[PDB]
């Protein structure tokens, strides 16, 4: 009856719904009985270490089961020839059939064979051996240990740290910029060069020998002399052969671009040089704000000079200084935001810009990369839109918010939100009448009739970066022009190579069916985009409920009268909006997987022809794609797809069962539990036993994120066993 | 490449020389117009964070003009950065002229 | 005398502690717990970096082999039952030395808190200690770096500086590196 | 009194009124109840007893110059029949079991035979209660020993006394078969117990309400 | 793979006992009444 | 346990009173509208949640406001 | 060269001990 401590309220609820809000309601700390703000932010902070040390616990236990079950010494030798192993398989519901299929990699028993890159990865920063994999799964064992007791520690009153440290802005954003970022970069670009570059030149370097090993043949003295430049000497030659001391060098720091001609990834000098650049940088912005030795920033009054005279911005950024350092909830969106920003972009770069040794050609693994990190973005964007929008709901103050920006921009939050429905509706209106009309030209016999608009702008912005293949001739595409001629000793050769081949993911040549699917991504943006903020911005008050500020972030509705108020919370929008999410990721993974289909087989012309229609996508991508797939097993026996197979229909069903929460809504089932709290109360031989919780139907909120976590769930194992499936059973 | 001592020494005693007679005048305006970073009203020391206190090492100098060891030390680091920055683009000989 | 001749203190003076000037720009102090923690943190600390620094040149005066290649040498036992018989012998003598600290806030050893056998304590005696321990985790950070350089003792070191001070430098221990190091 | 380190801050239930009351117990399988505490303490005895008996069997019988205890199984020759040995060795420790259940659900403690108290030579006190209890937990100890040189080495126990004493400095408990994952253990149980007397300077001892068996 | 028998061990620890011992532990602790 | 509350724009139409199923609310003497009647919630414990109040109230907006909050063996209108 | 018995008992029980850390991590959060 005392199970959710932290709410009184759910505690003495006599039913099911107890237990079931106490499991959701256990991290909103802020709702909490008798928090205070100190405690908030301790328990913030133990629970940061206790993730620190999970993450930590994750990377060592994917390095114990590589170097203990994996292939990581037979794959060192041969990159393009060895399957990855992930981990060992011990399932005793294996039949002898399914023992053999999973029997791939060199291994004595059924392994998994690993997808995600970190084979890839441990080979290109130096790592060889499985002794080097377990020492550094050990070294993060301890490392883990630590940082779970230095969250015991500050739970402890003696280090409890005091709430006006947790909100010192200016001391955390310079040590994080100097030290977290910039002191790490550094001491990466350490290890590059002392390991990386040495172990990918066939020069094992190690704890036992690097005090004893010469990164550069002339040490610190060009460093310290100024001959900066005696560190970029000899590069290492296009015929170099990754781990062997084969036409290698002797410069760390390269600054030759493009890629590596045997791996087709980028130099590992080059990647030192950049570590080493953002760590100087990085070090140079964590100096500038105002600590305790008198000089530095005041962040505070930086956002009080913002102010734009003739009241162009109102009162411009009059108190956001407090705004944002008094809400949690705003700095997690910033945070979110940002991190989700990042996750696209480490997508959209590492398939063009493939960084580590022998990747782009392992084709399952970038694919599912990928499409693994577009969805994290996707949902880390979400969980930022909803928490400007609890922002909005708890921690946002008209008073101190009187006149700046966020005042301005929740003023006139109507015509935001009617704008982004008139873009939203021209993108869907348009993108969609476009598709219809080539599917009926297509139809009818007449392919000439397609309307096939050329992505001039998106060709026009390729060839400035070089890309000599629609004649601009414009930046970077012709050798004359100033960029050309400026960095054409530096950067330019390699990236003017890998720009212009067709063998890499570098900027790849694009056409009508790529105009018709980004105009549909940016339909996908646009509407999600538009659901969030609009549940933001209506999250104090609409008109049809102006105090629903008052009810807070997540209610179910406001009853049926005035007309109907279901999903009127700015929860239900973020419930809106995550299918959207999932729609729009959807789109552009399937676009990516589409393309990089047509690029691996050689046969760029299937999506060239068959992407302006979407007949072509149904038919040429789903359909075609999904044979090897669906005979993963069948009555003729099973092979190593079977495993997708089950997951992809496990996702199916995974999707459909969220389907029955997301039509059917609470009523018919609380009669039906009625109805059979009837029958068991009064079924003889089961009177004895009697429930502890009374049965009830889930509330309408839970159901909803019941069905929004099942079509999530259902729609990522769908996706990624298809897409896996597709890759590796073909390449 | 043409001898480090000279130019960080040199470029070192200019950063310091500028911000102790160029640009001392209109940097402490600066700090005297930002002054503490507040929060809620408050400095951080008032609100209790008692790591955020005004080290007692700059408060007081013999220094004329206040020039503390925390701004020499700030003027001699960007000194530095500017000479190694002149050394090491002098160090490399290829053509990053956009001619 | 403060280590800034023009600043005062901000929470300290000769009143308490030992070897107390004004060095504290950082302001770790802030605590008076941890001000009398990191207290006795930097008299251990500074204990252990004496012994070290006396044993080294102890050593190396009577030739052996180097402090930092001694570890490498073959002993009368294996590293591993040697690592794990300090473990224990030494988390038997830290635990004590803990829980001394635990109810009296002094140093010692064994059941005696303080370890002061035959008298010889003083305050200006504590002073010595101090300043004794921060001289030696400076000499034992110097004698790393040096040896991180030029693969040579701390006193190998100072007469290879006094034959050639111009040249023996630690600049010149930079420009030696590509040498001493293959 | 001492602990099972010194100086250890023993447990609330564990205030010493028990005999071989050394305050260790960090897993807390007795705390809530006391009969069942009881009859932890009366498995504790049962288990040192017949640990007594082991190791002084396995000590006679490795030192008068017979084979290695662990492999004595197949050396005995002689007559009965292995089911008719499994039997009459079933029957009759059922027999005596059951009369030390009768016993210790009579006195509160075992005893052979019908006898509950069982002292016909008249040696019972509360120190020599706590003398057997110690001699068991050492047998135990011993025994968990005897079983460990078997597994790891070929060597019987007086055998690898010998052999420790001939080289202590190169055959011990480290070296490479199970010597490192002692090693770990070692370093681990080293700072432990400094752990234990950190979060005692740091949290205290206020009786916290979980415990590491889940009530 | 070194030590075959490890994983047959763990699998059912952390896919059977574990999993009974902890689903069976919440269950008791979230109708405990009196914490 | 629901939160009911009455607020001053009532008009006294007694409509809310008239709609409730579980009788919360009644009219309690009052001199801030000209019915001379104001809505009063003694009985909250006896409260679903409905909102049928909600529904028959004529003002813009409503006076009857009801929160859902904690929730009870009444509240959640169980028959077992 | 696989990995050997001793490294995975040893690997095993570290991550025993800081199974001890994160229990004692989540106790002190609950509290
Ligand atoms: C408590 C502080 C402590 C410190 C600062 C050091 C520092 C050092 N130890 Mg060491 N040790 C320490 C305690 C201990 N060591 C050892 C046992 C060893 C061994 C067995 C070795 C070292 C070695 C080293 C050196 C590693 C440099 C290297 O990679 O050389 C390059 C390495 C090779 C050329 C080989 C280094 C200077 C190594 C050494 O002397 O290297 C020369 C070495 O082999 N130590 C034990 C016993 C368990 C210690 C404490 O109990
Ligand atoms: C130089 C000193 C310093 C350092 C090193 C840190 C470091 C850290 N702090 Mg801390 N802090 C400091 C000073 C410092 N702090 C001060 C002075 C204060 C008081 C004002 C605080 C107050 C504070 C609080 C309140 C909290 C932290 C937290 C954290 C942790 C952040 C979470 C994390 O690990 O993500 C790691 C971040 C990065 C790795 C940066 C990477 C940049 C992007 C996101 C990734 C891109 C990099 C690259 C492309 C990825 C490739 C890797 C791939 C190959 C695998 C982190 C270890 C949080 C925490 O976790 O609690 C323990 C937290 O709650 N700090
Ligand atoms: C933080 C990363 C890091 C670390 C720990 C090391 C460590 C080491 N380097 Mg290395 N190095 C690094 C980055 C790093 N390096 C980078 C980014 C480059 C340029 C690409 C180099 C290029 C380089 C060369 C060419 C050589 C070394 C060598 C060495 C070894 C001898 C020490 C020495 O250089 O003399 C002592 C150094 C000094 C006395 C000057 C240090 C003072 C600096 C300028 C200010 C300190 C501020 C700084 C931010 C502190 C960082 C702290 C951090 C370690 C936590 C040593 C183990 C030498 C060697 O022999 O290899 C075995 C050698 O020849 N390094
Ligand atoms: C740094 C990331 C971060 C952090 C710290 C928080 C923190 C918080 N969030 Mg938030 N959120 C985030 C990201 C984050 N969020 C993201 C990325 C999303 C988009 C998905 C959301 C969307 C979101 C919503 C809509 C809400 C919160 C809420 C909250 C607050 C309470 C949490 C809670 O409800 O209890 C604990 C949360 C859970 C126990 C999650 C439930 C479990 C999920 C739904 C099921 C997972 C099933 C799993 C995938 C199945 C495996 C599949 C396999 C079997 C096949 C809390 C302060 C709530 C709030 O503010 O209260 C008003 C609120 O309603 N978040
Ligand atoms: C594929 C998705 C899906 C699934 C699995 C279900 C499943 C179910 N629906 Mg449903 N429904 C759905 C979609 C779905 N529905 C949608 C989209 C709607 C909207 C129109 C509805 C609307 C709806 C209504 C109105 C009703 C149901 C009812 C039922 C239940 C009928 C009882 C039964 O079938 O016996 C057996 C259960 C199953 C066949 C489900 C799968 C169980 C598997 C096959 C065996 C279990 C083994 C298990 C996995 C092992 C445990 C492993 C452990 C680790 C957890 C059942 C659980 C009815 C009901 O309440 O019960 C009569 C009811 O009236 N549904
Ligand atoms: C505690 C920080 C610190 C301090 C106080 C100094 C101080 C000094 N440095 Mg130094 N330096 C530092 C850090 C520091 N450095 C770091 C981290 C690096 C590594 C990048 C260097 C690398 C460096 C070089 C390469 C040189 C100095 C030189 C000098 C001296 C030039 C001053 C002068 O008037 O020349 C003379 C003024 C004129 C001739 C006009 C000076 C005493 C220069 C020197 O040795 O002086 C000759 C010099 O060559 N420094
Ligand atoms: C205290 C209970 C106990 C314990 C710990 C042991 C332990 C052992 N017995 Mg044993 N045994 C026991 C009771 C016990 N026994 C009893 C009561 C009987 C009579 C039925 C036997 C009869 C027996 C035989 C005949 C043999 C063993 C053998 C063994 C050894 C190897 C067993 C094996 O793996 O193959 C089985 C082993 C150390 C074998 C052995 O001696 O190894 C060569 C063997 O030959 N035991
Ligand atoms: C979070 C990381 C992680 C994950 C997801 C897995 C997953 C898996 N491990 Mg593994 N393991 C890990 C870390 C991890 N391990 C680490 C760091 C080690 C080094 C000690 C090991 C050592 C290990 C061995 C020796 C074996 C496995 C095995 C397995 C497989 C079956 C589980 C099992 O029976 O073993 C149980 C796992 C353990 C006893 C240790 C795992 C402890 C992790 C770190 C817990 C992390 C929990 C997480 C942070 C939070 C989730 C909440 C949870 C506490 C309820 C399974 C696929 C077996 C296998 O190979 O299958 C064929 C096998 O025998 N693991
Ligand atoms: C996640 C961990 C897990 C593990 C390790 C297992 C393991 C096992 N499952 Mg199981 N299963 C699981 C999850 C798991 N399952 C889940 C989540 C579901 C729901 C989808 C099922 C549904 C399921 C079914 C329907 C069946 C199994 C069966 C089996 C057994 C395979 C046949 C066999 O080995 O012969 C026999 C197994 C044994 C002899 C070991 C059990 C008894 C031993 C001797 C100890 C008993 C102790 C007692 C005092 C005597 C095997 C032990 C099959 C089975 O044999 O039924 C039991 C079978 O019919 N499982
Ligand atoms: C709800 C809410 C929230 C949230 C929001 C969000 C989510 C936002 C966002 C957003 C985003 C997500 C954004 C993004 C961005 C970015 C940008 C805006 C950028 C930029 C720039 C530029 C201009 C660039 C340029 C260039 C190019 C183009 C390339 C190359 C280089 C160069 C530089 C040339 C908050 C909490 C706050 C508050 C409350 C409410
Ligand atoms: S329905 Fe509205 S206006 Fe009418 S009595 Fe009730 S609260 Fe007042």
């Amino acid at each position: 009856k005392l199970f959710p401590k932290f709410s009184q309220a759910l505690a003495q609820d006599p039913t099911t719904r107890r237990i079931w809000f106490g499991i959701a309601t256990a991290h909103d700390f802020e709702s909490h009985d008798g928090m205070t703000e100190e405690r908030l932010y301790q328990k913030i902070f133990a629970s940061h270490f206790g993730q620190l040390a999970i993450i930590f616990l994750w990377t060592s236990g994917n390095l114990f089961h590589v170097a203990w079950q994996g292939n990581f010494e037979q794959w060192v030798q041969d990159p393009l020839h060895i399957r990855p192993i992930a981990h060992a398989i011990w399932d005793p519901h294996f039949g002898q059939p399914a023992v053999e299929a999973f029997t791939r990699g060199g291994a004595s028993g059924p392994v998994n064979i690993s997808t995600s890159g970190v084979y890839q990865w441990w080979y290109t920063i130096g790592l060889r051996t499985n002794q080097e994999l377990y020492t550094g799964s050990i070294f993060l064992l301890v490392l883990a240990a630590l940082f779970l007791f230095a969250g015991w520690l500050h739970l402890q009153p003696a280090f409890q740290p005091a709430l006006s440290w947790f909100k010192n802005a200016e001391s955390r954003l310079n040590h994080h910029l100097a030290g977290l970022f910039g002191v790490s970069s550094l001491a990466w670009t350490g290890h590059l060069v002392h390991v990386a570059i040495p172990e990918s030149r066939g020069q094992h370097v190690g704890w036992d020998n690097f005090l004893t090993v010469l990164p550069h043949p002339a040490g610190l003295t060009p460093f310290f002399t100024g001959n900066w430049a005696a560190y970029a000497e000899n590069p290492d030659s296009a015929s170099h052969v990754f781990n062997t001391a084969q036409g290698s060098g002797t410069a760390i720091l390269t600054f030759l671009g493009g890629f590596h001609p045997q791996t087709q990834s980028l130099w590992l000098t080059d990647m030192a040089h950049h570590h080493l650049a953002i760590a100087v940088i990085f070090i140079l912005a964590g100096h500038m704000y105002r600590t305790i030795f008198g000089i530095g920033h005041s962040m505070r009054e930086i956002l009080e000079a913002q102010t734009p005279p003739s009241g162009s911005l109102g009162a411009g950024h009059k108190g956001l200084y407090d705004t944002v350092n008094n809400s949690l909830h705003f700095q997690l969106g910033l945070a979110l935001a940002s991190v989700g920003t990042i996750s696209s972009l480490v997508a959209q770069h590492m398939y063009s810009l493939p960084p580590y040794a022998f990747l782009a050609q392992d084709f399952t693994t970038q694919a599912a990369l990928y499409t693994h990190h577009q969805y994290i973005a996707g949902f880390i964007m979400c969980g930022a839109f909803a928490h400007g929008a609890i922002f909005f709901v708890r921690d946002y103050d008209p008073a101190q918010n009187r006149g700046n920006v966020l005042a301005r921009i929740l003023d006139h939050k109507e015509a935001l939100i009617s704008h982004l429905s008139w873009a939203s509706l021209f993108l869907g209106f348009h993108t969609l009448g476009l598709y219809v009309h080539n599917d009926v030209v297509q139809a009818f016999g007449t392919p000439e009739k397609q309307i096939l608009i050329e992505p001039v702008f998106a060709q026009w912005i390729q060839a400035a970066h070089g890309k000599t293949a629609y004649g601009f001739d414009f930046l970077l595409s012709s050798a004359t022009s100033a960029p050309s001629l400026a960095g054409q000793a530096l950067w330019l050769p390699g990236w003017l190579q890998g720009i212009n081949s067709d063998a890499n993911s570098l900027f790849l040549t694009i056409g009508p069916g790529d105009f018709l699917v980004h105009h549909a991504i940016a339909l996908g943006l646009h509407t999600t985009t538009l659901i969030l903020v609009k549940g933001a911005l209506d999250a104090r008050g609409s008109k049809l409920m102006p105090d629903k500020k008052d009810f807070g972030y997540s209610f179910p509705c406001d009853g049926p009268g005035r007309g109907g108020t279901c999903d009127i919370s700015a929860w239900d929008a973020f419930y809106l909006a995550v299918f959207w999410m999932l729609n729009t990721i959807g789109w552009v993974t399937f676009y990516w997987h589409w393309k990089h289909l047509g690029i691996w087989q050689g046969n760029v012309n299937q999506f060239n022809e068959s992407s302006t229609y979407l007949m072509g996508w149904l038919r040429d991508y789903l359909w075609l794609n999904s044979s090897q797939l669906i005979n993963g097993y069948n009555p003729f026996g099973m092979n190593s797809l079977s495993v997708w197979a089950w997951m992809f229909l496990f996702g199916h069903l995974i999707y459909a069962t969220g389907f029955m929460f997301l039509i059917s809504w609470r009523g018919y089932w609380q009669e039906l539990i009625e109805t059979l709290a009837w029958a068991h109360e009064r079924t003889p031989l089961a009177n004895l036993v009697r429930w502890r919780d009374k049965p009830v139907a889930l509330s309408i909120v839970q159901a909803r994120l019941v069905g929004l976590t099942h079509f999530s769930v259902g729609y990522v194992l769908t996706y990624a066993a298809f897409l896996i499936a597709s890759t590796s059973g073909k390449f | 490449l043409a001898d480090v001592n000279l130019v960080v020494g040199g470029c070192t005693v200019g950063a310091l020389a500028l911000g102790r007679f160029v640009f001392l005048p209109f940097h402490r305006a600066s700090l005297a117009k930002a002054g503490m970073p507040k929060q809620n009203g408050m400095t951080h020391l008032q609100a209790g964070d008692a790591r955020a206190e005004e080290a007692s090492f700059i408060l007081k100098t013999n220094d004329p003009a206040g020039f503390t060891v925390v701004d020499v030390m700030a003027w001699g680091a960007l000194g530095h950065a500017a000479a190694f920055y002149i050394l090491a683009t002098s160090s490399l000989g290829l053509d990053r002229n956009p001619f | 005398t403060l280590w800034l001749p023009g600043i005062q203190a901000p929470k300290y003076l000769d009143g308490k502690l030992a070897g107390d000037y004004g060095f504290d720009p950082l302001g770790l102090g802030v605590d008076s717990d941890r001000l009398k923690w990191y207290a006795e943190a930097e008299k251990t600390n500074g204990r252990w970096a004496m012994a070290a620094v006396a044993g080294i040149l102890f050593t190396e005066i009577l030739g052996k082999a180097k402090w930092f290649e001694a570890g490498a040498q073959e002993y009368w036992m294996d590293n591993g039952p040697l690592l794990a018989v300090e473990a224990v012998i030494m988390g038997f003598l830290e635990l004590k030395r803990f829980q001394g600290w635990k109810e009296t806030g002094t140093s010692g050893f064994l059941n005696a808190f303080p370890f002061d056998p035959a008298g010889m304590n003083s305050p200006s005696m504590a002073t010595k200690e101090v300043k004794n321990g921060r001289l030696a985790m400076t000499a034992f950070v110097g004698f790393a770096v040096q040896a991180l350089l030029t693969r040579q003792g701390p006193i190998e070191a100072l007469q290879s500086h006094l034959s050639s001070p111009f040249t023996n430098n630690f600049v010149g221990s930079i420009n030696n590196l590509p040498n001493v190091i293959g | 009194r001492p602990t099972w380190y010194p100086g250890a801050t023993p447990p609330k239930y564990l205030d010493g009124t028990m005999l071989g009351d050394y305050g260790f117990d960090p897993l807390r399988l007795g705390s809530k109840d006391k009969d069942v505490l009881k009859y932890y303490r009366e498995g504790e005895l049962t288990n040192g007893r017949w640990a007594m008996a082991a190791v002084a069997g396995i000590l006679f019988t490795d030192l008068v110059g017979l084979g290695p205890w662990w492999e004595a199984g197949a050396k005995v020759e002689s007559s009965f029949d292995l089911k008719t040995l499994i039997i009459i060795e079933v029957v009759t420790f059922a027999i005596l079991e059951g009369f030390r259940v009768k016993a210790y659900e009579k006195t509160g403690e075992t005893g052979l035979g019908p006898f509950a108290p069982f002292d016909p030579l008249n040696m019972r006190s509360d120190e020599t209660r706590l003398k057997e209890l110690k001699n068991g937990r050492l047998a135990m100890l011993a025994f968990l020993g005897f079983s460990s040189q078997a597994a790891v080495q070929g060597k019987g126990p007086i055998e690898c006394l010998q052999a420790h004493l001939a080289d202590p400095g190169h055959n011990n408990i480290f070296t490479s078969s199970v010597g490192n994952e002692a090693l770990a253990a070692v370093l681990v149980l080293s700072i432990t117990p400094c752990l234990i007397e950190a979060k005692n300077r740091l949290q205290g001892t206020d009786e916290e309400e979980f415990r590491p068996l889940p009530w | 793979m070194s030590a075959q028998f490890l994983p047959s061990i763990l699998v059912p620890l952390v896919g059977l006992v574990f999993p009974a011992v902890a689903m069976a532990s919440m269950f008791l602790y979230i109708e405990k009444e009196e914490i | 346990s629901h939160t009911v509350k009455i607020y001053d724009t009532c008009i006294g139409c007694t409509q809310c009173v008239r709609a409730c199923p579980t009788d919360v609310l009644e009219m309690v003497p009052w001199d801030g509208c000209k019915a001379n009647q104001i809505a009063s919630a003694p009985r909250t414990e006896d409260c679903v949640g409905c909102k049928r109040c909600e529904s028959a109230c004529p003002t813009d907006f409503l006076s009857v406001r009801v929160y859902l909050g904690s929730e009870t063996t009444r509240s959640m209108g169980l028959a077992y | 060269m696989p990995i050997a018995d001793y490294q995975v008992f040893t690997a095993l029980f570290l991550a025993l001990a800081t199974g001890i850390f994160a229990v004692r991590l989540g106790v002190a959060l609950y509290k």
